[PDB]
RNA sequence: CUCCUGCUUAUGC
RNA sequence: AGCAGUAGCAAGGAG
């Protein structure tokens, strides 16, 4: 007898048999080695879907600079993808955009912009995912790579005052002006470097290998950018973010589901005789090796056109830090004999004197790129990668699906980052034709290429949508993550309370029957029980900690009141996910045992749940013997300081912390304030402020010299 | 007399050499930044890590004059609780946890611990004195709305909150004065006369005033009534493909 | 306020990055300021319509959907880590103070008698014969001492790697010669295997019920108020019902024991060789009982990143005989006779070389999640029968309720295997095991790809006249990640006979 | 191919 | 050998 799991989709549908068809609960793949054949696949196939060959001299960088726009060399194989954008065509379908809605469009949401642009502090940009510091050359933290910075700045020229963004902007762009540009290296030297290399820099890149990504057989590489470039795309993700907001066919923010519900039953309402409607699943593909910035720069010189004039110059710089990035090349590759006893290892600095050592493959794409390579990186001018603009290629999306061309027949639908869905209304069949081949002809003249083996369409609502398949009726659910259930990983009582707020957020996003959520429940109970040694008293589980436990259990009078991490039952259910254990345990325990445990005066927690378990665990081995063991003293450093700001004002955790003079003269100044409020309502005696201020006046004679 | 003791600590820290360049030379915002230098990458495992520290002998750090002073070397059959490796730190076993919480000393705190988490032994009363019925099984769904999710009596909007414990706990530094003070003004002559002596340190203060105080505003899928009291039964009451509700009073 | 920082280099970096139509920015912003559309933009649409070559492929008249083409070359192996089907155990009552895993495998040097485990040096098949039989008798004889340490032998020092790795040499030195040491670097890729025909009795084997009890470490039930938790309660119990019980649980306990058991011991332990047993616990005749599969040994993980794969070289207990398809990289030994009542049967020590890594420790060793997603789709069934009655016919539900699995061998054609709801879950619970087992890049490209031709079977159970527009390169693209994995290649061709189920009705496919 | 070098006690309702 | 898949791991150093 044979066996076949996919036979309950012979009497069922697509939205409850598409949990089945997820791999979710495997390893992820990851990659190994370098990741420099990707990169270079990536920038090769860039140049490769530029269609021309009009090559610019450049006065600034060394090397040479090829167009993307308005410079078309029209092959017959129009179905391979292109890369090129008609500006006139594109402004025609953005002035063409804002005659749907509105007059004074862009002017509105361009002034809500900039009302969100002056009153922004320059801290949120330490609120990110990791950039690329280019002092070590490494990828750090968004703190660790302004403070190098801003280190950078205070150590090259003068002091920095400027705690907002703009000033800020003006610093980078202040900097772009210096000479020579002094800095640190390691044990902490201090080097310089010029001025054309600090261009070639502050707009390097660094791409890697993207990990733990479901769903190809490829890998593809992912680029980070550096610190100069990330408060301006901050800049275009708001006012983007807020034409998005405005908008009524996007789908980036969320609700997702009442707008296809308002755009299918609206256009159904919208019918003829003899029309009908045929929606269109899509996947567009070699997205981020087709979208050029310098249509960037033609829309964003569109949008503002009446805004201000320092919004008019302030949103026209991050395409032009995008129209010339370099790109990290990875760490190069490796050698062997014939006998693969000895690897040899070639970084991707010498790799164009070690090029006849490399395979086919390596050498096809090595020498297309090589008239473009620096020593290091490579020129990338055309390319918009990933971790760049999100919020503003749907913008396009919307251009795209918003083209009227004067029958009776026309198309709608709604944009993501590269998903759309077309619903189209026609007549007849070759009409039909008509209308898809203009939607590839208006995608194809802008510059966005539909994949033809990723789409298809039917006449009723069956299409897909960000992994919901939405049926005729009924609706999927997105197919979340196991393993973000248990990722706490600290305390023995962050971590139970931490599942079951998970629990309840993926309860009231997602579906998740109640069932599930017990089960899951049950399961994180028992991986937390094995994770921490900890097993009910009524067990025979024998270890280090059940000895005491099941020794010093006739003490306790009411059983069922102890913790879990102490050996108690469970007590929580799918009701009580907002309730944490002690809090809900506390009716039931002995006072010896409430007393005991939450005494303050412990030796673990001294030195969000109630604090009665908080341990800390021990730091490693390897961090003490490196050569990065003054970094940990200049981390030291900083947790005295922070401890000495926290000892001076008893309140700065709540409010943040703005100011722009020092911070050891608001010390001073405000241990004298304090020092005069105590003094004439307090103290009052000659020893006491005479040494005070004694203390004060040596410190900051000792401070000064 | 703590001016003293700060004048010790701040004259001690202008002792030190390299270090007189890191203060002064910055700005007040920057201590934000100087927060984070956290060079660990993103602690991709920390579950991993926690399973591979409660595994081997000694993982814990603990203080060590507070542990001696009741605690045990070693326990009645070799279950080892202290190390002499090494700040005066030890490192310790778990087993010294469940052993300060059977054999250890004990202090009266319930007055504290049920004075600051008000708001959630405030869910707690609400939820025991609840009561269901039967089931619907019947078609169910409705969009995302933004609801104010806690049944408090003052509703601030998240910006007076902040403002509040400026001018309530410590008002030398607090704020340039709004015209959002006067009622509230007289709530901090309402505040001032509960949290001027405690033994509740000021972050724990402003952590437990900001729970009496904010409606927990969030973007959730709500269906039928939009109050607040049953919007913590939003998972219990009801799902996508069943509901159920009996609640009288 | 409103004035920006004019500076020197970026107005001769923001005037070079123009189109090629504009000479600098200022030209730009001119035009951009003062742009009026045209009907011109027509004329270029038109003229990129007329120079298109593209057709749209309807279904009800070229239903080219053929089946997918399965490699026909050699039969995939048996590649799992472990033994499922083939697997015997030897039992004893569970000791509370001895439960260690080292004192586990003490006691079952007492308990299964290793002094009758003697092997010949000249196997059945395989590669290396003395190899093993030294190193099975040195570890016999480290069992016997009750030391869990195996001293450096040429054994130990060929199987787990030591000295087998490559000089790194850097970029500083590298002494060039004429002509000697020619070096360079070359890639291959994977290599293509063939349909393999024992997934089927493995699969028959793992939802059938093994007489051992409970196999899987759950916990306790909370307590239940007057809402619907009952109903959550119930099902939780009714689907504990059926899954512990299962061979796919004694896999599943014994990828928890066993492989936490490594973890731990990889933990505390690098560079010292340790050895662990393969063993479970379970419930026979209501006595707590521990089992034993094999004897792994670990290979000195120095784990630095999330990678390494580490060397485990696992001794395995079997009671069948030897296959060169199945089992081709296995090293097949005799052991000796074991006496099973319902006479004397036979006894087959299998051996087998291999590799763990940090990365799929955590996903293998916590593989108790799998009971989300099968209970997980069994109350989505249940739920979308309630949500479409609207009365509450659950319990009876699970009873009068069939779903249509395993069609024959010889016939397929409306010829299916109707089970109950409440069995359904058994075979569910199978291929969400299989997922953590077989997950390589092949299986995700491959699972969006029926994810594909499970939208268009969809869209011919309702005669909505699907189309596509490139029926080429998708065969190209789902074809290209069918190379050696095994559940792959199975689950393509139960694909192609859902196909041929699916064409008796609706017309879209091919025989 | 030849030769020189290491500590970390792990307990599934 | 082996894991693994478009490239790495399988201790390091000297001759």
């Amino acid at each position: 007898m044979e066996i076949n799991p996919y036979l309950l989709m012979l009497n069922n549908d697509i939205t409850s048999m598409i949990s089945l068809t997820y791999p979710y609960t495997g390893a992820p793949p990851m990659s190994h080695g370098t990741s420099t054949k990707y990169s270079m696949e990536t920038v090769s196939r860039t140049y490769s879907y530029s269609r021309t060959k009009k090559e610019v001299p450049s006065g600034i960088f060394p090397i040479e600079r090829r167009k993307f726009c308005n410079t078309i060399e029209d092959k017959e194989n129009l179905e391979k993808p292109n890369g090129n954008v008609d500006i006139n065509f594109m402004l025609s379908l953005a002035e063409m955009l804002e005659e749907k809605m509105g007059k004074g469009f862009f002017k509105f949401c361009a002034n809500e912009a900039e009302a969100e642009i002056l009153k922004m502090h320059f801290s949120k940009l330490t609120e990110g995912r990791q950039t690329y510091d280019w002092t070590s050359e490494r990828n750090m933290p968004a703190a660790t790579a302004l403070q190098l910075t801003v280190d950078a700045i205070q150590e090259t020229q003068g002091t920095f005052k400027g705690t907002t963004m703009v000033e800020y902007c003006n610093k980078i762009l202040e900097m772009m002006d210096w000479p020579e540009v002094k800095f640190k290296k390691v044990t902490l030297m201090i080097t310089k470097i010029g001025r054309e290399e600090f261009i070639k820099r502050i707009c390097t890149i660094n791409t890697m290998a993207k990990d733990g990504e479901r769903g190809k057989y490829k890998r593809r590489a992912i680029a980070t950018p550096g610190m100069g470039i990330r408060p301006f795309s901050k800049i275009v993700e708001t006012l983007a973010q807020k034409i998005c907001e405005r908008l009524a066919e996007s789908g980036l923010p969320v609700e997702k589901k009442a707008k296809l519900k308002t755009t299918v039953s609206s256009t159904n309402s919208k019918l003829q005789e003899g029309q009908f409607m045929v929606n269109i699943t899509g996947d567009n593909s070699k997205w981020n090796e087709c979208q050029q910035p310098e249509a960037y720069l033609a829309m964003l010189a569109y949008i503002t056109k009446d805004s201000s004039n320092l919004m008019k110059d302030l949103c026209s710089v991050a395409p032009t830090l995008f129209c010339n990035k370099y790109v990290k090349m990875g760490q190069g590759f490796r050698a062997k004999n014939k006998r693969k006893t000895k690897e040899i290892v070639i970084p991707a600095k010498k790799m164009k004197e070690r090029k006849e050592l490399m395979n086919a493959e390596w050498r096809d794409l090595f020498e297309t790129i090589e008239p473009y390579m620096d020593g290091e990186c490579c020129f990338l001018g055309g390319g918009m990668l990933m971790g760049m603009f999100n919020m503003l290629s749907t913008v396009f999306g919307v251009m795209t699906l918003n083209y009227r061309e004067e029958r009776n027949c026309y198309w709608t639908g709604l944009q993501s980052s590269d998903d759309f869905v077309l619903f189209c209304i026609s007549r007849t069949w070759p009409e039909m034709e008509m209308t898809i081949l203009k939607f590839i002809a208006v995608c194809k003249l802008m510059g966005i290429n539909m994949s033809l083996e990723k789409s298809y369409g039917c006449l009723p609502e069956l299409f897909e949508f960000t992994s919901m398949f939405f049926s005729g009726d009924f609706v999927s659910n997105i197919a979340l993550e196991l393993p973000a259930f248990t990722t706490a990983g600290m305390n023995e009582g962050t971590d139970f309370t931490a599942a079951m707020s998970v629990i309840r957020t993926n309860m009231i996003n997602n579906g998740l029957s109640p069932g599930t959520a017990l089960m899951a429940l049950r399961i994180c109970l028992q991986e937390f029980r094995a994770t921490y040694r900890v097993h009910p008293y009524d067990s025979g589980v024998k270890n280090h900690r059940m000895k005491i436990i099941r020794k010093f259990i006739e003490t306790i009078e009411n059983k069922d009141g102890l913790l879990i991490s102490d050996g108690g039952k469970l007590m929580n259910n799918i009701s009580s996910l907002h309730i944490p254990e002690e809090i809900l345990k506390e009716d039931l325990m002995d006072p010896s045992y409430r007393n005991r445990v939450f005494n303050p005066r412990n030796p673990f927690t001294q030195f969000a749940v109630v604090s009665t378990h908080s341990f800390r665990t021990r730091s490693n081995r390897t961090l003490l013997n490196t050569d990065m063991r003054a970094m940990a003293l200049e981390e030291k450093r900083y947790q005295v300081v922070c401890n000495m700001y926290r000892s001076v004002f008893e309140s700065a955790d709540v409010n943040t912390p703005i100011g722009s003079m020092s911070m050891g003269e608001a010390i001073e100044a405000k241990i004298l304030d304090r020092a005069r409020t105590q003094f004439e309502n307090g103290i009052i005696g000659g020893e006491e402020y005479s040494e005070i201020k004694r203390l004060i006046e040596d410190a900051k004679r000792q401070r000064l010299s | 007399s703590l001016l003293l003791t700060l004048a010790k600590e701040y004259a001690n820290l202008t002792k030190d050499k390299k270090s007189c360049k890191l203060l002064s030379q910055g700005t007040v915002s920057s201590y934000t930044t100087f927060k984070k230098w956290t060079t660990s990458r993103k602690e991709k495992n920390p579950s991993l890590r926690m399973r591979w520290a409660m595994g081997s002998k000694f993982p814990i750090m603990a203080n060590r004059e507070i542990l001696e002073e009741a605690g045990i070397p070693e326990q009645w059959e070799g279950i080892d609780l202290w190390s002499k490796k090494d700040l005066g730190m030890v490192l310790a076993s778990p087993a010294a946890i469940t052993y300060w919480n059977f054999c250890g000393p004990g202090v009266d705190n319930s007055s504290v611990i049920k004075d600051v988490y008000k708001a959630k032994f405030m869910k707690k009363e609400r939820w025991r004195e609840t009561l269901w019925g039967p089931m619907n099984f019947e078609l169910v769904g409705k969009q995302r709305r933004v609801v104010e999710t806690q049944p408090v009596e003052i509703k601030l909007n998240q910006k007076e909150i902040k403002e509040l414990t400026m001018w309530v706990l410590f008002e030398d530094e607090a704020n340039l004065a709004s015209k959002f003070i006067q009622e509230n003004f007289s709530l901090v002559l309402s505040l001032r006369e509960l949290y001027k002596g405690k033994a509740v340190n000021k972050d724990v203060a402003a952590f437990m005033i900001a729970h009496q105080f904010s409606p927990e505003k969030r973007f959730l899928p709500t269906f039928g009534p939009i109050r607040p009291e049953r919007m913590e039964l939003l998972h219990c009451l009801g799902g996508d493909f069943w509901k159920i509700e009996a609640v009288t009073a | 306020e409103l004035e920006m920082y004019k500076s020197k280099l970026f107005i001769a970096m923001r005037d070079e990055s123009v189109p090629l139509p504009y000479i600098n920015y200022e030209h730009l912003r001119t035009r951009c300021e003062t742009f009026k559309r045209n009907q011109a933009e027509c004329e270029a649409k038109v003229a990129d319509v007329a120079s298109r070559l593209k057709i749209k492929l309807e279904h009800l008249e070229e239903n080219k959907l053929r089946p997918l083409e399965i490699p026909k070359e050699k039969e995939a192996p048996y590649t799992h880590k472990f033994l499922m089907k083939d697997a015997w155990f030897f039992a004893k009552p569970h000791d509370s103070e001895r439960a260690q895993p080292q004192q586990i495998l003490y006691d079952f040097f007492e308990a299964a008698n290793m002094g009758f485990m003697t092997t010949s040096p000249k196997p059945i098949f395989g590669k290396q014969g003395l190899m093993y039989h030294s190193l099975w008798g040195q570890t016999k004889r480290a069992i016997k001492d009750k030391r869990n340490e195996l001293e450096p032998s040429e054994q130990r020092d060929f199987l787990c790697g030591i000295g087998r790795a490559s000089k790194k040499i850097q970029e500083d030195k590298w002494q060039e010669s004429r002509e000697e040491e020619f070096k360079q670097e070359e890639t291959k890729g994977a290599a293509k295997r063939g349909f393999p025909t024992w997934f089927n009795e493995e699969w028959l084997w793992a939802m059938r019920d093994s007489k051992i009890g409970d196999w899987i470490p759950m916990a306790e039930m909370p307590p239940c108020k007057n809402e619907m938790e009952d109903y959550a309660k119930k099902m939780c119990e009714e689907l504990e019902s059926k899954i512990q019980g299962t061979n796919c649980a004694r896999e599943m306990s014994k990828l928890i024991h066993t492989i936490g058991s490594l973890h731990t011991e990889c933990r505390n332990f690098p560079g010292k060789v340790k050895i662990v047993p393969i063993y479970c616990r379970g419930t026979l005749r209501g006595e707590s009982t521990d089992c034993l599969f094999g004897i792994a040994i670990k290979g000195k993980s120095h784990l630095n990143k999330d990678d390494g794969m580490y060397t485990v070289v696992t001794f395995e207990f079997s009671t069948e005989e030897p296959n060169p398809s199945k089992h081709e990289k296995y090293t097949v030994f005799e052991a000796g006779t074991v006496p099973v009542e319902a006479k004397e049967k036979k006894l087959f020590l299998y051996c087998r070389t291999t590799g763990m890594s940090k990365l799929k420790n955590d996903w293998f060793s916590k593989c108790r999640r799998c009971l989300i997603p099968t209970m997980e789709t069994v109350e989505q069934i249940v739920l979308k029968e309630c949500a479409l009655k609207e009365e509450n016919r659950v319990s009876e539900m699970l009873e009068n309720k069939r779903a249509w699995i395993a069609h024959e061998n010889g016939e397929n054609l409306t010829r299916l295997v109707s089970t109950k709801l409440k069995d359904l879950c058994r075979m569910l619970i199978v291929t969400q095991f299989y997922y953590c087992i077989y997950n390589d890049n092949q299986l995700e490209g491959f699972c969006n790809e029926q994810k594909k031709f499970l939208m268009f079977l969809q869209a011919d159970k309702d005669s909505k006249s699907a189309f596509t527009f490139n029926q080429k390169g998708l065969y190209e693209k789902i074809e290209e990640c069918i190379v050696s994995n095994p559940l792959c290649i199975f689950l393509a061709d139960r694909l192609n006979k859902l196909f041929l189920v699916a064409k008796s009705n609706g017309a879209k496919y091919f025989e």
